[PDB]
């Protein structure tokens, strides 16, 4: 990479970081979505 | 003709003790015989030549970790492909599934007439092509 | 870009976050919740309108056969820009 | 029609002397079996099982079907006889750890959607 | 032939497999059904069962057969035929450079003579097929479960059997063994459907019934 | 108390056996719905069925009376047993 | 190069995939762009075989050069799309480089 | 007799004459290429993608628009027909986008999958492709018309279904562009159809826009409970969840169109969805609870009381399964108080008698007819795939329609009589023309929509419009077997209510005020709590908090259409059932089960513990409710009417005037459709114009 250096992009990361299993920054997975079924909320007036 | 030397057995065929299927899934499960619908999006009609047995759905769910369908059946993604109804329902009877026919749905012959587009009193005459 | 809740969770850029009262959010005590933070819908909002002097433009995505299939984009409307369905550049016709 | 290529069994009394010979076979066999496997189950609760699983096909009636549960009942056998099963294999007859599930209509109906 | 793409026909071979065939159905006209060679020129026997001792020892010791070598025994399964299954027989002629398939059909509840007295390769081959198919073969040496867990109850490559099976196993510590249990998947088998609505191959167009 | 609270007869279109409870309704049953202003009596028809008189008392029991092959004379005795004396 | 995704959420990759590794959901962004929602490739149950990277049309999926990537759980091996596009910011450098030298082939 | 005979591939085939070369290959099972051709559509010829040699003949001809003659041999896989088809499709994609990975036809295109069978596999167009601008026909239908290929189905669609005719082609030559010209939207009962028929992805569904994919979808063949027609559907569903709502081909009912209600309204059922059971606290206000307290609850109150202190009133889109079983359960205490929101005459002989209440001539007899009286119904919006079968027997068969009521568009011309019910007087006696039409038409056919029956008037309406047909009927020269009284409706359930017995409206409710109230998903606002003993306990089971929920004092959470296998009752009184596409959501439960543990928890059990002898139990009321996709007639017209005599109600004065008179009303009609988001930016676009409904769309 001193002679033929990568191409720049502004997203790539500057900072490398290495396998990082087993410490507090670790990747802990999860659903991306939001949720599909939203519930009925009922009133908060004493009715009757 | 066959020589094996036969019996004869009067009893109606049922395997289902011979199967290995669990108690569950046969007592309780309904099968639906049926020839699928055309896919409206498309005119083919080639995925409706075939009857299909498909069995009733039950309950998926969302996996606490990532969020994908999670299902308890082992007959959700079973589905069997017959020529005949007289055959889809033979297997069901042997196997001891319980089912609901439904006959199948033909379209029917329309008559179609190029010239009617440009009628001279009545109604079927186009205002565009 | 990135927000975060009332109770510190970073939002991520399809707008998940766990609610106040989830116990999901048990999984990050200890950990962290990994976030991209290079929201491409800034991004490409960033890129500058290109001003084209034809009716129909094509945009492969650039790169040639490293970007995505061709596709023309027609430019007559004046009350908005073309945009590539593929990459999200943005064209305009100039008032030809 | 009618008229079908026999397995072993001309008839349903050729058919159950083949059960009560395989229900003697796997009788004498419990004894064996818990002591071999090192089972913390009673030679009484072994036969017990073998008696249970002899009542789930107490109501067929084919001679044919008769013939391949006992052909089947006789595989079975000599796995245990043998010792290709493991004491794991054993104990799957007994369900120890599947918890018990609700027959009746309200308990099932709190749980979910099954019938 | 010289069209880049198309896999070239072989008359010839069409030709001496078609005279074959017949000469096979005019000795055995007891069992033979049906013969037949396909495009790419594979002969095809289809026989009662009773014929299954008969057929395969005339090809294997006849002198104009020869078939000495069983390549693979194996079970289709059908479901919407009353005989279900479909027991196929290939076999090699080292003599001739020749290979020939002989079928044969059953069902659940009927047992096909073993084959075990014409080729000892079947032997192995049958406990394969009675275990995946459930299909009964009387007078084998030793039939029981080849490929399957010790106690596995079902015959997995019938079509009417789940893809995922009824059971599964893990390791419960409180019992300190492995146990079965009923089977649950967190990412459920997604079934796709891919068939096309248009017929893509009109040469097999079955009639309209 | 212990009243009827409704009648149910069944019968075929056009089969032979409902042939007597089809006479009925065709001549008594204005009758009868005029005799008994406010009691629903419900005449559902469907193809091949046997013809039947469910009768509903209170709390739910229920009587069925067979119509096979009845008269139209017998039909009207059959309601007048149910309408007449009430479980 | 402009910082949008490749994706365009098309799912010939969730269907081309031998082992079902892939799921993904997609509906409409903020500016009407078609883009996935979730986009997760289990990496236990995927057989390395870069169908998807041959069925993508954008090349927006790409089997990268790293090999060097051991866990210590199996939940850190569920990839979401925060990590694959992490994983992109990432090693995008180098990977760049390497779709440069075979792109011809393809 | 009068069949020719033809020949497919050298294969024998008898037509009659008039058939086309493509319906002839039909019979012998062979299908032709085509995008323009729509069996339900007038013939174009415009694609050319079905043309086809004919033996002994240089010029290949249409086979969509080519009658046969005597003789003909018809090469569908010859040389010259094969490459007919790959030059056509060639010219279909030298100006196509390449769009597939962004477009939503793709996995269910004619293009893709007719381009793969009959196409070439290659590209030699070398110059620029014609990019075309987009147009904004409404919130429903994206259009992306770069994509658009011509066949101009949408337009003869939109012509000749819908009967709008805003879809043309402006301009001429490779710049022909299919639109409106104008901005306009294409707002209709039916606008959704075009989507369907639209072979390309040029008209797709924007609220189902990249959402799924076609192959990834479970179909799940059901049926819709938006109204009354009973159209089958099928119900895509992906993980669980329901992705969209498509036409299910059937001949006698939808054929194969649905409402756009039908089409667009199922994202109502993933919100204000109730999921759990709810009791009041302290404090008067619903919280969450187990269903062991709250069936509980509702047994202590169910078993202190009884007789009249009980009543239940049923909504719109309960299905015969939930209505049985709570009838048995309301009987054990020994209450008959079982009503339904929807009104329906009492007086005469009401209930007793089926064709009383059934839309007798059946959907499919429309296209038999030859006068049609439409009284104080607008079947537009009531019933959209009805009045699609009016229009089209307006247009092929010459049918003469007219209307007693307030003027509406029905998108087809007819005779307007009048609005004032007194009207129905004049025609039954002679005094006005429209009567010399009915007795002379050898098959008439008349049709009380049940809004008008809503009215204080209904008993007077339904006896004279039931006189008018007797009179024509048999007093005239109709055919023997001709049923001319029509009864249409708009409640799902209303069919199946009256077969089980249910007091139609809650009149008996009124008149002695109960207790203890069961609202199975009674949502019409019809019994209030001003109309009730004060004290009085509600127990509201559905599936949406709407009116009922926030006024009842426990909520027994059940399931939508969508989430169980129930029985419904069309307005011929077809039965038809849904299935299971996805379970219900939260704590939710099948909602005769909620009824049948209750009545456990009562001391009171129901003798049916499984979904098949529930229906056993259903086929002991009413043996029809279990044949399923069969249509039951009924009979005793004659007696019905007597009956009807004897009270000789009064008419009042009030025009007839539907609850329905402009497309806003159409969209927004029950709970599902109420929380529907797709629905509410319908009622907005049809209010308000396209200025705030629209969204920028790229792909
Ligand atoms: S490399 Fe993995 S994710 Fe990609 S197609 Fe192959 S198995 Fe699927
Ligand atoms: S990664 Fe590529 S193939 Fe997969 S959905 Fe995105 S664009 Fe389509
Ligand atoms: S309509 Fe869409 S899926 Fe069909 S060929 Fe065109 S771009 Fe591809
Ligand atoms: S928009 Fe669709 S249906 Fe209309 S002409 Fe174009 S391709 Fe045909
Ligand atoms: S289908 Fe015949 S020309 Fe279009
Ligand atoms: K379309
Ligand atoms: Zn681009």
């Amino acid at each position: 990479p001193t002679v033929k250096p990568p191409t720049a992009r502004k997203f790539i990361w500057t900072n490398h970081k290495f396998n990082l299993s087993g410490t507090p920054q670790q990747y802990v997975p999860y659903s991306t979505t939001r949720k599909k079924i939203q519930e009925w909320v009922p009133p908060s007036t004493p009715y009757k | 003709t066959r020589d094996t030397q036969l019996i004869t057995v009067d009893e109606k065929l049922d395997i289902t003790t011979i199967t290995g299927v669990p108690e569950e899934h046969i007592k309780t499960r309904k099968a639906r015989i049926f020839v699928p619908a055309r896919n409206n999006m498309q005119s083919g009609v080639n995925n409706t030549k075939k009857w299909k047995m498909e069995f009733d759905t039950r309950e998926r769910w969302e996996n606490p970790l990532m969020g994908w369908a999670s299902t308890a059946d082992p007959l959700s993604n079973l589905v069997l492909t017959f020529s005949t109804k007289e055959d889809a329902v033979a297997f069901a009877e042997k196997n001891g599934w319980s089912y609901d026919v439904e006959e199948r749905k033909v379209p029917k012959p329309k008559s179609k007439s190029y010239g009617a587009n440009f009628s001279w009193n009545k109604r079927t005459r186009v205002s565009t092509k | 870009g990135v927000r975060t809740s009332p109770t510190g969770e970073k939002v991520t850029h399809t707008g998940q976050v766990y609610d106040d009262g989830d116990y999901r959010k048990v999984r990050f005590v200890g950990r962290q919740k990994e976030v991209n933070e290079n929201f491409a819908i800034d991004l490409i909002a960033e890129q500058p309108v290109s001003q084209v002097g034809s009716r129909v433009i094509s945009c492969d995505g650039g790169g040639g056969a490293l970007g995505h299939p061709r596709v023309y984009i027609n430019l007559d409307k004046e009350t908005k820009t073309g945009t590539c369905g593929y990459c999200g550049l943005q064209f305009r016709q100039q008032h030809h | 029609s009618t008229s079908v290529k026999p397995i072993f069994s001309r008839d349903m009394n050729e058919a159950k002397r083949r059960v009560r010979e395989l229900y003697r076979a796997w009788y004498r066999e419990v004894p064996n079996t818990v002591h071999l496997f090192q089972l913390d189950i009673s030679v009484k609760q072994g036969r017990d099982k073998v008696r249970e699983m002899f009542k789930k096909n107490a109501h067929i009636t084919d001679p044919r079907v008769v013939d391949l549960l006992v052909i089947k009942g006789k595989m079975e056998l000599e796995e245990t006889i043998k010792v290709w099963k493991q004491r794991t294999h054993v104990m799957r007859f007994f369900h120890e750890t599947e918890a018990p599930r609700p027959k009746d209509f309200l308990s099932k109906f709190y749980v979910g959607h099954d019938p | 032939d010289t069209r880049p793409t198309v896999r070239p026909r072989n008359d010839v071979a069409h030709k001496q497999l078609s005279a074959f065939g017949e000469y096979v159905a005019e000795i055995l006209p007891k069992y033979v059904q049906q013969v037949q060679v396909s495009c790419f020129n594979e002969l095809e026997i289809c026989i009662h069962p009773d014929g299954v001792i008969p057929v395969l020892t005339f090809l294997r010791d006849h002198s104009n057969a020869q078939f000495k070598s069983l390549a693979d025994l194996t079970a289709v399964d059908i479901p919407t035929r009353q005989n279900r299954f479909e027991i196929v027989y290939n076999l090699l002629s080292l003599r001739f450079n020749s290979r020939i398939r002989v079928k044969t059909y059953t069902d659940e509840l009927t047992p096909i003579e073993s084959s075990v007295p014409v080729y000892k390769a079947a032997n192995w081959y049958e406990r394969e097929i009675w275990d995946m198919f459930g299909v009964f073969f009387a007078n084998h040496p030793d039939l029981r479960r080849i490929l399957t867990d010790y106690g596995f109850e079902g015959h997995p490559f019938r079509k009417d059997f789940p893809l995922s099976g009824y059971v599964e196993l893990r390791y419960d510590d409180e019992v300190k063994r492995v146990v079965a249990e009923p089977v649950e998947l967190a990412q459920e088998f997604r079934k796709f459907d891919l068939n096309s609505p248009w017929e893509a191959f009109p040469a097999y167009r079955q009639p309209p019934e | 108390k212990l009243g009827l609270r409704e009648i149910r007869i069944h019968l075929c279109q056009r089969s032979p056996g409902s042939q007597g409870v089809r006479d009925f309704i065709e001549k008594r049953y204005v009758e009868l719905k005029k005799a008994n202003p406010d009691l629903p009596i419900l005449i559902r028809e469907c193809s091949d069925v046997q013809p039947k008189l469910w009768a509903r008392y209170a709390f739910g029991q229920e009587k069925n009376v067979s119509l096979n092959n009845f008269s139209a004379d017998q039909v009207t005795r059959a309601l007048e047993n149910v309408l007449s004396s009430k479980a | 190069p402009s910082g949008e995704e490749r994706c365009i959420a098309c799912k010939l990759c969730e269907a081309v995939c031998p082992a079902q590794a892939i799921t993904i959901e997609a509906e409409p962004r903020a500016d009407g762009s078609r883009r996935t929602t979730r986009y997760d490739i289990d990496m236990t149950k995927c057989i390395y075989c870069g169908f998807c990277q041959e069925a993508c049309p954008v090349d927006a999926i790409v089997e990268g050069p790293n090999f060097e990537f051991s866990t210590e759980t199996h939940e850190e091996l569920l990839y979401n799309k925060e990590k694959l596009l992490n994983n992109g910011d990432k090693w995008e450098a180098e990977i760049a480089a390497n779709i440069q030298a075979d792109y011809l082939y393809r | 007799s009068n069949l020719i005979e033809v020949f497919v591939d050298g294969q024998s085939v008898m037509v009659e004459p008039g058939t086309t070369v493509l319906q002839a290959c039909e019979k012998v099972g062979m299908q032709i290429p085509r995008f323009c051709y729509h069996e339900r559509l007038s013939v174009a010829g415009n694609c050319r993608m079905c043309l086809v040699e004919i033996e002994k003949a240089p010029k290949v001809v249409a086979a969509c628009a080519m009658p046969v003659m005597k003789g003909w041999n018809i090469l569908t896989n010859s040389e010259k027909t094969k490459k007919a088809r790959e030059g056509v499709m060639e010219f279909l994609l030298a100006n196509h986008p390449l769009d597939c990975p962004i477009c939503d036809q793709g996995g269910e295109c004619d293009l893709q999958d007719q381009s793969m069978m009959f196409g070439s596999d290659r590209s030699r167009f070398l110059e620029g492709k014609r990019a075309v601008e987009d147009k904004n026909i409404g919130p429903l239908v994206k259009t992306i018309m770069t994509r658009c290929i011509q066949c101009t189905r949408c337009i003869r669609f939109a012509s000749e279904i819908a009967g709008v005719d805003d879809l043309g082609t402006t301009g001429r030559g490779n710049d022909m562009q299919v639109g409106t010209y104008i901005e306009k939207m294409f707002m209709s009962e039916l606008s959704g159809n075009i989507i369907d028929i639209c072979p390309v992805g040029a008209l797709t569904s924007k609220p189902y826009a990249f959402t799924a994919r076609p192959w990834e979808t479970r179909k799940t063949e059901s049926i819709d409970v938006m109204d009354a027609v009973g159209s089958n559907i099928v119900v895509s569903t992906r993980t669980g969840e329901v992705m969209r709502i498509l036409p299910r081909m059937h001949e006698d009912i939808n054929e194969e169109w649905i409402s756009d209600k039908t089409r667009f309204a199922y994202d109502g059922l993933k919100r204000q969805r109730l999921t759990e059971p709810m009791v009041r606290n302290e404090k008067g206000l619903l919280t969450h609870t187990t269903w062991e307290d709250a069936l509980s609850r509702v047994a202590g109150m169910l078993q202190s009381f009884q007789g009249n202190d009980v009543a239940a009133i049923a909504g719109g889109l309960v299905d015969a399964e939930a209505l049985i079983a709570l009838k048995d359960l309301l009987n054990r205490v020994d209450s008959d108080t079982l009503c339904t929101e929807e009104v329906f005459p009492t007086a005469g002989a009401g209930t007793d008698l089926r064709s009383n209440y059934l839309l007798n001539t059946t959907i499919a007899g429309v296209e038999e007819a030859d006068v049609v009286l439409l009284v104080g119904t607008n079947p537009r919006f009531e019933a959209p795939l009805f009045n699609a079968r009016i229009r089209k027997s307006w247009l092929h068969n010459d049918l003469k329609v007219a209307l007693i009521g307030s003027p509406v568009d029905l998108t087809y011309r007819y005779d307007h009589l009048g609005d004032s019910p007194k009207i129905l007087q004049d025609i039954a006696s002679g005094s006005h023309p429209f009567s010399q039409v009915l007795q002379e038409a050898k098959k008439p056919m008349v049709i009380l929509g049940s809004s008008a029956l809503q009215r204080n008037d209904g008993a007077a309406i339904l006896a004279a419009v039931s006189n008018i047909a007797q009179k024509i009927r048999t007093s005239s020269g109709v055919t023997g077997d001709w049923k001319v009284m029509n009864i249409l409706h708009r409640i799902a359930s209303q069919v199946a209510a009256l077969d089980l017995g249910y007091k139609p409206g809650v009149e008996a409710i009124q008149k002695n005020p109960p207790k203890m109230l069961f609202l199975l998903g009674a949502d019409g606002g019809c019994i209030t709590r001003q109309d009730l003993p004060k004290d009085c306990f509600i127990v509201y089971q559905g599936h949406h908090g709407d009116v009922g929920a926030p006024i009842a004092d426990v909520i027994l959470p059940g399931a939508a259409y969508t989430e169980k296998s129930a029985t419904y009752v069309n307005t011929e009184g077809r039965a038809q059932q849904t299935k299971v596409a996805v379970t219900p959501p939260g704590l939710a439960r099948e909602d005769w089960k909620i009824i049948r543990a209750l009545s456990e928890i009562a001391g009171m059990t129901l003798p049916y513990d499984t979904l098949d002898q529930v229906r056993n139990r259903l086929e002991e009321v009413s043996p029809n409710l279990v044949r399923y996709d069969d249509v039951e007639g009924a009979n005793y017209f004659q007696q019905a009417s007597e009956l009807s005599k004897l009270v000789n109600q009064q008419l009042l004065a009030d025009p007839l005037v539907p609850p329905q008179l402009t497309i806003k009303d159409f969209y927004m009609t029950d709970s599902i459709s109420r929380a529907s988001q797709t629905m509410a930016k319908c009622v907005k676009a049809v209010t308000e114009g396209a200025h705030a409904v629209e969204e920028p769309s790229i792909c």
